[PDB]
């Protein structure tokens, strides 16, 4: 696929928060760090 | 009816269900009273004629 632009966001969480990053998902992370929007098409990368 | 989704309620979908499938239930539920309208137009047509 081409796409028009690319935007990629890196950070650090603990072991059992990686679930919490996911479109309609709640959490200490997703409430206060980072919420992605339900019409969310992309890929998320986590690696130990 | 249920038309084979969880719930006949669209907020017990929204509240019980995350919006992923959320959608694919509310999906199901809309085509399924589409098709029962569809009926009823169709048979009330043929009356009218």
């Amino acid at each position: 696929l081409c796409f028009t632009n690319v935007y990629a966001d890196s950070f650090v969480i603990r072991g059992d928060e990686v679930r919490q990053i996911a479109p309609g998902q709640t959490g200490n992370i997703a409430d206060y760090n980072y919420k992605l929007p339900d019409d969310f098409t992309g890929c998320v990368i986590a690696w130990n | 009816s249920k038309f084979g989704a969880i719930s006949s309620v669209l907020n017990d979908i929204f509240s019980r269900l995350d919006p992923p499938e959320a959608e694919v239930q509310i999906d199901r539920l809309i085509t399924g009273r589409l098709q029962s309208l569809q009926t009823y137009v169709t048979q009330q047509l043929i009356r009218a004629a």
